[PDB]
């Protein structure tokens, strides 16, 4: 895709410095290659590395990246629609995954707190129940919203131990 | 046998297995979808 | 006089996973369960504290024996891995044909995240991580010419590891020996001299003679490894072996008639280095191992076991007493036959000193073909064995202190050689501290005065070679006597033990295998620095051991334990009083000293030994700047740290980029250790209280209560990360530098 | 008999207590007019590792 | 010297007294606790400040407290 | 316990000497004497360092600190189940009965002891240091 | 018959010292006892005289042979003036030590190892240490001057 220049950053696809970066790396690869005869396995490995570099640079060109004066891609994280894949979408993926991990943990700690000996189950994890809670934590945002609305997400002030101050 | 399974269910062994598997999946994703600076669109 | 015999309890413990399912079974406080997060660290800390688990010494001895079996199984796994990688993941066969120009490499990385760049151009139509363990040189010196031989011994090593584990299981669960078995030290020495060292050295001498010697002779002559006859064709075909070395045409007749002079072609005393490979003469090494075998076989018949001939070590201890030492060595036999920690202290001290000597003797007298020429493996081996030695010595101090707190009994040590040491520990520590101060003041002012004079523009007032001659006259004398040893005091030696003493610089393929080492004023100053740093480490460790049970500050310290954080802020403050804390500081200084030893080694070798002869004199790596710059701290900062760091910091984009990343990471780990070192538990516990409040707010409060690390554990983590970061920084620096410069 | 019966959960009101604002089972209450008669047992240990201590009648709530 | 104070939460378990390495603490009769005895610190001048009493006190919060103050020879624990 | 036990010239334990003994502080300031009755001859550990043999019957031992004397006496009581008393000796030549300071070990409640340094309140009921500001007070603990 | 050499100080095994061939050997004891510091019956001034002479004599030598002007012809004069300056500093140190050190009674006496009661050293007093300091000053300056003379006079000096 063709992205508009933003914050004084030209698109990497049409950036001469991006082409120079690609060129330089590829030439370095060639130099590394030259000492190896083509039949030997390092020669093929280096040619595959060159291919990988070319397709990486091409993919970065097409992915609507903005490059700077240095010639390397720069991320726009202000929320711009043209660069949402830089931070927003992977940000949403992280927020979903991290909240899943945390909610699986919270659910297991609350469930194990009802056991006869909670601290032993804290180190010897009940794998079937654990996995059940882990897969139930797929709908973490919903269940967290329910806990927030019902007031059971947060313990009241009086129950929590505090310093004498 | 069952006790050994319980031993496996211990925190260190389970952490090692879980992070071994996780590193495996992440490495496989970086092999089949390599060099991903950003989510494409 | 108990008879030495084999004693065993049959099936003492059943083989079952019930204890695996229950963490902390070995203890009583840890067995009940985790109340707080301190329990995890307590579990791991006393995992191998067998004395604190069971009171009886029999069970402890069985646990130690089978744990040793498990360690040996682990070591055999590691050896199997190294040989297997040298077979399927290396260029050993290519390196065999061109050892001078092909970089050894036995690790290849998977091409996943761009890490394939670490597969450097090591030569031979191969890419991988260049290795510095010297394993290729070892295999070449052992006569290995094919990857199948490496694979075969790797599989053997894996089988042996399985056998070692099976032996540990057998000797804990099936055939655990009784306590009276382990206490047969006479028999132990008889076997571990005659049978472990004696027969082991004999076996290796036989290998060297029959396998390594012909194969390496053919390699020296220029024969292709793929054309060399196989080792069994030399060991069995006597005509084939006699073709290379004509003494084998006489069989064993000269051996059994004391006509051993006929074996002089393959059992030599040449001394020096092989001019083609740059390693010790393999005939010399074979003769060496033969004589070592004989000496140990004879020395292993010293002690009486079951027949009246021999020595009793108790008697020869007790008979050594004198006017200054009271009862002398009486009671030490009881110490060292009823305390594992005492034996562990002695054995660790000697192992550490030995590893140090091993490093010295291997750089100076390279025992492997194309080892000296490969500067990277030589530096790596020296630095490695130095660090192992310093660590083992620190552990020796620790276990000496552990014995002193736990297993020392005043009743059995009344007026013996140990009790009198405990009765004038004040004099020992004060004199050592005085020595330590003196040494530091003199040596540091030797550097600081020089820094000051140079900065003031007064080079004539410096302690350099030009201005003030602090010449190491005694070391130069020793060098002279050793260079002249083959003429007067070692007449049958065809040459000196090392070329470092003097004359006839050894070069292999342009690069210098070995060069005579000079000793100017910078060598004097750095050696007195070494002595200073050693003496301070010894001060710390010996103070910890001697004041392990009591002091004028805390008299009741023995019952506080070997490992306690303090006795309180009273008496002005009683922090770090335990002998464990002395090992902490002792460990720190050990690290500091090694850091100077290996820096001296690296700079001196790069400047005055390593290099390349081009027919117009030596072209050293750094150009001989050590003698004129290593007399100033600025000189070490600039011409050694700053100058030689260019390889590691500019390593990005090459195969040494991993070394650069480790350099940064080890810097981080060292600074991260400073967190644990400069802080205290109270702050971290209160921060945990706030964080626990935050968790309790959301009902995420763990059942196991979060706790700050114990003060001892905080110090432990601090010293561990400090040693890790410092050593790994030096590792990355040394390896990147010496691999890039070559 | 005064104070909480045995077996009930009492909320600690002593500000300095490790288990302040926490709930603990009453083991026994001393009726001989001692200053801190209420013995309260706690699932979780303090920094000293103990799971119980004594409280007055106004330092507990049920 | 330091200051050692005994508070009425003391249960008279004697552990502070048994833990003291300088004989600063002693048990005295007292009607306030069930055990019938409270600790006291008559020989406060001998308190080195090692705080073994606080470490050995089971009551939460501590019934014995040591406050480091003016440092004398005995408090500094000097053999010289 | 009508009167404190006086200090006689009783034999000292067999010891070969050490560098951990009395310093000049014994000469200028004070030193402490530990005396105990031994049921049998046995080898004990000096708190200064080294091993000494105690004599059957009464023994006398001079040490630099009260802590050393009390540590050794606690060893004797807990291991050998002995009885001992401690004196403080000044350079002027006046001894001073120290241990147990009552004729009864402090851990055992004894009649006649008067509570010293007792605050009849919990630790949290101490006032704030701002209220005792500009007063001759050690702290909230002393009010 | 199985002689033990190292013994406790004066036979008392409960004092922080041990008598060894370095401490209680007859030759060592006679040498130390004959040094001026241990001549307690002699006037502190004259003991300070000898002390100053010995100390100021040797202390000049390091400045002569290793000072900044060691190469110049004025090496000796510089080194001797350095030695005199150091003697003056040490005189200041002695004066302040004498003012501060002897402020206590020290009620305990002193005896010899034979058990003979002896009087305290007059040197170990404020006025005695003042007299010792004056003797130190005179002796140190005389010794520095003598070192200068000998460096200018002695035949085999170089
Ligand atoms: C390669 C990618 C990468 C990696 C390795 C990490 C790694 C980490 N992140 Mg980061 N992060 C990333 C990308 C990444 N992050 C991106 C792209 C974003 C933008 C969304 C974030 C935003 C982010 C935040 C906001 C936080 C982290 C935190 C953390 C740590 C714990 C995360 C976790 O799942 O714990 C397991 C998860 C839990 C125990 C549950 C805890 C709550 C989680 C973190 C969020 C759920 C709350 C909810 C959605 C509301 C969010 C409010 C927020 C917007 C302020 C860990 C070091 C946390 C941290 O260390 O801070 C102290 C943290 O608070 N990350
Ligand atoms: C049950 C999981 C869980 C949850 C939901 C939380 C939630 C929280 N923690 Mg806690 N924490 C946890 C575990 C958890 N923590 C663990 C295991 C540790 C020890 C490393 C900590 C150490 C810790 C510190 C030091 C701090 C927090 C803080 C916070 C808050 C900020 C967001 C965050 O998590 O960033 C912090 C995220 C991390 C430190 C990463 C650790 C989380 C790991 C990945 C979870 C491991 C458990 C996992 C889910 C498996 C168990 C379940 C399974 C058997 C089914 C939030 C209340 C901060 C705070 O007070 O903010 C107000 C803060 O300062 N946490
Ligand atoms: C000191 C012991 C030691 C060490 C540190 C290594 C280290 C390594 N080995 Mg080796 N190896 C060893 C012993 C060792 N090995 C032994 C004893 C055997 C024989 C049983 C092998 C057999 C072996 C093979 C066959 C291979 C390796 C490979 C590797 C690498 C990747 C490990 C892997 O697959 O990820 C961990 C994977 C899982 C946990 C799954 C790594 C450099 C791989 C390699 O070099 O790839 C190029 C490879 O293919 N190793
Ligand atoms: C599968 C076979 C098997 C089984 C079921 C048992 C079962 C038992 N053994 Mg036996 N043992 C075995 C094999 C076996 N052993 C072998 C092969 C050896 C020789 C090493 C021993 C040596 C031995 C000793 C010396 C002792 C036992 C003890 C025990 C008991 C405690 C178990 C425990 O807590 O360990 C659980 C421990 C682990 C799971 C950790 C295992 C770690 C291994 C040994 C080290 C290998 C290297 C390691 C992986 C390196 C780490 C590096 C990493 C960071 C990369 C239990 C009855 C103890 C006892 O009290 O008996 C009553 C005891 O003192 N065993
Ligand atoms: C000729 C006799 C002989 C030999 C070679 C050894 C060799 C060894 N002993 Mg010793 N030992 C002997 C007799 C012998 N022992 C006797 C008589 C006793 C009883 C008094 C002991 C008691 C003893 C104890 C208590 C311990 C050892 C240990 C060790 C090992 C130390 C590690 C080392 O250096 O690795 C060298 C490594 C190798 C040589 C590699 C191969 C390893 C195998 C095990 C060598 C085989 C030796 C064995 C005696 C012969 C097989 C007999 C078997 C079939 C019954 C070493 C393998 C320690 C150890 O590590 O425990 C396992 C240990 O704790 N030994
Ligand atoms: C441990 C080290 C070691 C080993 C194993 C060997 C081994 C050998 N050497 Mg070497 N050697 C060594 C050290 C060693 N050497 C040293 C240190 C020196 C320097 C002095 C020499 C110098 C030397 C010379 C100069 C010569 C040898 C030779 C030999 C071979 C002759 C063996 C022979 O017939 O003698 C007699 C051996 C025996 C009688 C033992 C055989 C017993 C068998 C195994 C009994 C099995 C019976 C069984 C119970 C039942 C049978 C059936 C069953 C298989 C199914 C042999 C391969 C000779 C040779 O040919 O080399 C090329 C030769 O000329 N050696
Ligand atoms: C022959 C060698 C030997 C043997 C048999 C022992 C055996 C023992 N030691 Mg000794 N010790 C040794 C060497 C040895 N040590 C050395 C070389 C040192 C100097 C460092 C010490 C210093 C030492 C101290 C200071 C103490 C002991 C203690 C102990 C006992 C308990 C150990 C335990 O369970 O901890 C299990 C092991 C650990 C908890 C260590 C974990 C790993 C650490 C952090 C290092 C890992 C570094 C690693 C290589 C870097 C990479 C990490 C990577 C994953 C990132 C046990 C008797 C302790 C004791 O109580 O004695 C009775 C004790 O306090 N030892
Ligand atoms: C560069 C930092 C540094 C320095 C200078 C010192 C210095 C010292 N340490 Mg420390 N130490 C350090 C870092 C350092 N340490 C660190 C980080 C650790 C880890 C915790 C330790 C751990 C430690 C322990 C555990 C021990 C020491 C000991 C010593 C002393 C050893 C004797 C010595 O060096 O001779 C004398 C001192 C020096 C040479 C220091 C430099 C002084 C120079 C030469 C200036 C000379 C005078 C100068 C002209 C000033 C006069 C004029 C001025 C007034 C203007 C000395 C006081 C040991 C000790 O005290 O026993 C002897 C000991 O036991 N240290
Ligand atoms: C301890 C280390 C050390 C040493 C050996 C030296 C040595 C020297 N310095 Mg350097 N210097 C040092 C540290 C040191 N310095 C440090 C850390 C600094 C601070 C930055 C300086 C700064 C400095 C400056 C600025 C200058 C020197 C100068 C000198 C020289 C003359 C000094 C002088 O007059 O001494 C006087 C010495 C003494 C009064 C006595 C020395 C000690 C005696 C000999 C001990 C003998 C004890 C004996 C063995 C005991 C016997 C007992 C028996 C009777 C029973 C000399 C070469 C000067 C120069 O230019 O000359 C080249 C100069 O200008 N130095
Ligand atoms: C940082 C620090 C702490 C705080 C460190 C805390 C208590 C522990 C370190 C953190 C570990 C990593 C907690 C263990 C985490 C669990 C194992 C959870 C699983 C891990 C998931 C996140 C993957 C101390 O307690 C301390 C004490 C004494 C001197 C110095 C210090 C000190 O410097
Ligand atoms: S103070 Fe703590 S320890 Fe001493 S008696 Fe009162 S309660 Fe028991
Ligand atoms: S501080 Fe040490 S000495 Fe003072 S009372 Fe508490 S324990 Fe006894």
């Amino acid at each position: 895709r063709d992205v508009q220049p933003y914050a004084g950053l030209t698109p990497c696809k049409t950036s001469k410095a991006f082409a120079k970066r690609e060129k330089t790396e590829l030439k370095a690869l060639e130099k590394r290659l030259k000492k190896y005869d083509p039949e030997s396995a390092p020669a093929l490995a280096l040619q595959a590395t060159m291919e990988k570099t070319k397709t990486r640079f091409a993919n970065y060109g097409e992915s609507g990246l903005l490059c700077g004066k240095d010639g390397l891609p720069h991320l726009i994280v202000d929320g711009n629609l043209e660069h949402l894949g830089e931070f927003a979408i992977p940000g949403l993926g992280f927020l979903y995954v991290a909240g899943w991990i945390g909610y699986a943990g919270r659910s297991y700690i609350q469930e194990n707190k009802t056991a006869s000996k909670p601290t032993e189950g804290e180190i010897i994890i009940d794998v079937p129940k654990a996995l059940g809670l882990m897969f139930q934590a797929g709908a973490w945002p919903l269940l967290a919203g329910l806990e927030l609305k019902n007031g059971t997400l947060t313990a009241p002030e009086s129950e929590i131990t505090v310093s004498p101050r | 046998m069952k006790n050994f399974q319980i031993y496996l269910s211990t925190a260190p062994v389970l952490a090692a297995v879980w992070f071994t598997v996780l590193a495996g999946i992440l490495i496989e994703l970086n092999r089949f979808f390599p060099d991903a600076l950003s989510f494409p669109l | 006089i108990k008879t030495v015999k084999i004693v065993v309890d049959r099936d003492p413990v059943p083989t079952s996973f019930e204890k695996w399912a229950k963490p902390g079974h070995f203890s009583r406080t840890l067995a009940k369960g985790p109340a707080t997060t301190t329990w995890v660290w307590d579990l791991h800390a006393d995992a191998h504290d067998f004395d604190s688990h069971t009171t009886d010494l029999e069970d402890i001895s069985r646990k130690v024996f089978s744990a040793h079996f498990g360690q040996l199984g682990v070591i055999f796994i590691w050896l199997s891995g190294m040989y297997f990688h040298g077979a399927r993941f290396s260029n050993y066969e290519a390196w065999l044909s061109d050892p001078t120009h092909i970089k050894p490499s036995a690790q290849v990385v998977w091409p996943i995240v761009g890490q394939e760049i670490l597969n450097g151009d090591v030569g031979g139509g191969f890419q991988g991580v260049q290795i510095t363990s010297g394993f290729f040189q070892l295999w070449r010196g052992s006569g290995i010419t094919s990857e199948l031989q490496l694979y075969s011994t790797a599989i053997g090593a894996l089988i042996c590891a399985g056998l070692m584990f099976f032996a540990g299981w057998w000797h804990y669960h099936k055939a655990a020996p009784k306590l009276e078995w382990f206490q047969n030290v006479e028999s132990m020495m008889n076997h571990h001299l005659a049978g472990l060292l004696g027969l082991g050295s004999l076996a290796w001498a036989g290998h060297q003679i029959h396998i390594a010697l012909p194969v390496n002779t053919l390699l020296d002559a220029g024969v292709d490894p793929k054309e060399i006859p196989l080792p069994h064709e030399f060991m069995l075909n006597r005509a084939l072996m006699a073709e290379l070395y004509p003494s084998f045409a006489k069989g064993l007749t000269p051996f059994f008639t004391f006509n051993w002079t006929e074996y002089s072609d393959f059992l030599t005393f040449r001394g020096g280095l092989n001019p083609v490979t740059g390693g010790l003469w393999l005939t010399d090494m074979a003769h060496h191992h033969l004589a070592i075998a004989v000496l140990f076989l004879v020395a292993g018949h010293q002690y009486r076991t079951n027949w009246g001939i021999g020595h009793s070590m108790k008697e020869i201890l007790e008979a050594h007493k004198g006017p200054f030492t009271g009862e002398g060595h009486k009671g030490l036999y009881e110490i060292l036959t009823t305390s594992w920690h005492a034996q562990l202290a002695i054995n660790l001290a000697l192992m550490g000193s030995l590893s140090i000597i091993v490093s010295h003797h291997m750089y100076s007298m390279p025992p492997y073909p194309y080892l000296a020429t490969d500067y990277g493996t030589q530096l790596s081996l020296f630095t490695h064995h130095m660090w192992i030695g310093g660590f083992c010595i620190c552990g020796a101090a620790a276990h000496a202190a552990i014995f002193m707190v736990r297993d020392y009994d005043p009743a059995t040590n009344y007026n013996n050689v140990l009790d009198r040491v405990l009765r004038h520990r004040d004099a020992i520590i004060s004199h050592l501290n005085w020595v330590c101060i003196f040494l530091g003041f003199h040596s540091f002012g030797l550097y600081i005065h020089n820094d000051t004079m140079s900065a003031l523009g007064r080079p004539q007032d410096m302690f350099s070679d030009t201005a003030i001659q602090l010449q190491p006259i005694f070391a130069q004398f020793v060098q002279h006597t050793h260079a002249l040893a083959p003429e007067l005091t070692a007449p049958t030696a065809a040459g000196s033990t090392s070329a470092s003493w003097g004359g006839d610089i050894v070069a292999v393929g342009g690069k210098i295998a070995m060069m005579p080492i000079s000793l100017g004023t910078s060598d004097f100053m750095v050696h007195h620095i070494h002595a200073f740093t050693i003496h301070v480490t010894v001060l710390i460790l010996l103070k910890g051991v001697l004041f392990a049970r009591s002091s004028r500050l805390i008299p009741d310290k023995a019952n506080l334990g070997f490992r306690f954080p303090c006795d309180g802020p009273g008496r002005g403050g009683t922090c770090q009083v335990s002998a464990w804390d002395h090992v902490f500081l002792g460990l720190f200084w050990m690290y500091n000293s090694i850091s100077i030893v290996i820096f001296h080694f690296s700079w001196k070798m790069q400047s005055d030994v390593w290099g390349s002869v081009t027919g117009n004199g030596v072209s050293h790596i750094t150009g001989g700047n050590f003698a004129q710059s290593a007399n100033t701290i600025n000189g070490w900062l600039r011409d050694f740290l700053w100058a030689q760091s260019s390889q590691v910091i500019q390593s990005y984009g090459s195969a040494l980029s991993a070394y650069g990343l480790i350099f940064l990471g080890a810097h981080f780990i060292w600074a991260f250790s400073l967190m644990f070192l400069f802080s205290g538990r109270g702050y971290w516990q209160e921060l945990i209280e706030s964080i626990v409040w935050a968790h309790n707010k959301l009902k995420v409060a763990p059942a196991i209560q979060p706790r700050a690390l114990s003060i001892t554990q905080g110090r432990a983590v601090g010293v561990a990360h400090y040693l890790l970061g410092g050593i790994a920084t030096t590792w990355s620096f040394f390896l990147a530098r010496i691999i890039a410069v070559g | 008999q005064v104070g909480p019966p045995r077996g009930t959960m009492v909320k600690i009101l002593r500000p300095e207590s490790y288990w302040f604002n926490d709930y603990g089972k009453v083991i026994s209450v001393d009726q001989t007019g001692v200053r801190y008669p209420v013995v309260v047992r706690f699932e979780k240990v303090n920094y000293a590792g103990v799971s119980t201590n004594n409280y007055a009648l106004d330092e507990v709530e049920y | 010297s330091h200051a050692v104070k005994i508070y009425d939460t003391c249960i008279g378990c004697t552990q502070c007294v048994r833990a003291c390495p300088t004989d600063v603490l002693e048990m005295v009769p007292w009607d306030g606790c069930k055990a019938g005895q409270i600790a006291s610190a008559p020989r406060t001048e001998d308190c080195v400040g090692c705080k073994r009493c606080e470490a050995a006190c089971p009551t939460d919060f501590l019934s014995v407290r040591v406050y480091l103050g003016s440092e004398t020879t005995r408090s500094m624990g000097l053999a010289y | 316990w009508t009167a404190p036990k006086l200090d006689p010239n009783t034999p000292s334990p067999i010891f070969g000497g050490s560098t951990g003994g009395l310093l000049r502080k014994a000469q200028v300031e004070e030193f402490y004497v530990l005396t105990w009755e031994a049921k049998k001859e046995a080898i004990f550990e000096m708190p200064t360092g080294g091993a000494a043999i105690m004599r059957k019957g009464p023994n006398l031992l001079k040490l630099a600190r009260k802590e050393q004397c009390l540590a050794l006496l606690n060893t004797f009581r807990s291991k050998m189940k002995l009885d001992g008393c401690i004196y403080r000796v000044f350079p002027s030549g006046e001894v001073q009965y120290l241990h147990p300071k009552d004729g009864v070990y402090p851990e055992k409640v004894n009649k006649g002891r008067v509570g010293a340094n007792q605050n009849m309140r919990s630790i949290g009921k101490n006032t704030n240091p701002a209220k005792i500001k500009f007063q001759g007070k050690l702290g909230p603990f002393e009010v | 018959d199985k002689v033990q050499i190292v013994k406790p100080i004066n036979g008392d095994p409960f004092i922080g010292m041990l008598e060894t061939p370095v401490t209680s050997s007859p030759d060592v004891a006679n040498f130390l006892s004959n040094l001026p510091a241990y001549r307690t019956g002699v006037a502190p001034l004259l003991r300070g005289v000898e002390v100053g002479l010995a100390h100021g004599f040797f202390v000049t030598g390091p400045f002569i042979k290793l000072g900044p002007l060691r190469s110049t012809d004025a090496a000796e004069l510089a080194g001797c003036l350095s030695g005199a300056g150091l003697v003056l500093i040490l005189t200041a140190c002695l004066s302040i030590y004498g003012a501060t050190a002897f402020q206590r009674e020290e009620v305990v006496g002193l005896k010899t190892l034979s058990g003979r009661t002896i009087a305290k050293d007059p040197l170990q007093s404020s006025e005695g240490w003042a007299s010792f300091t004056s003797g130190w000053l005179v002796g140190g300056l005389s010794g520095v001057a003598w070192s200068y003379v000998l460096t200018q006079v002695l035949p085999y000096y170089s």
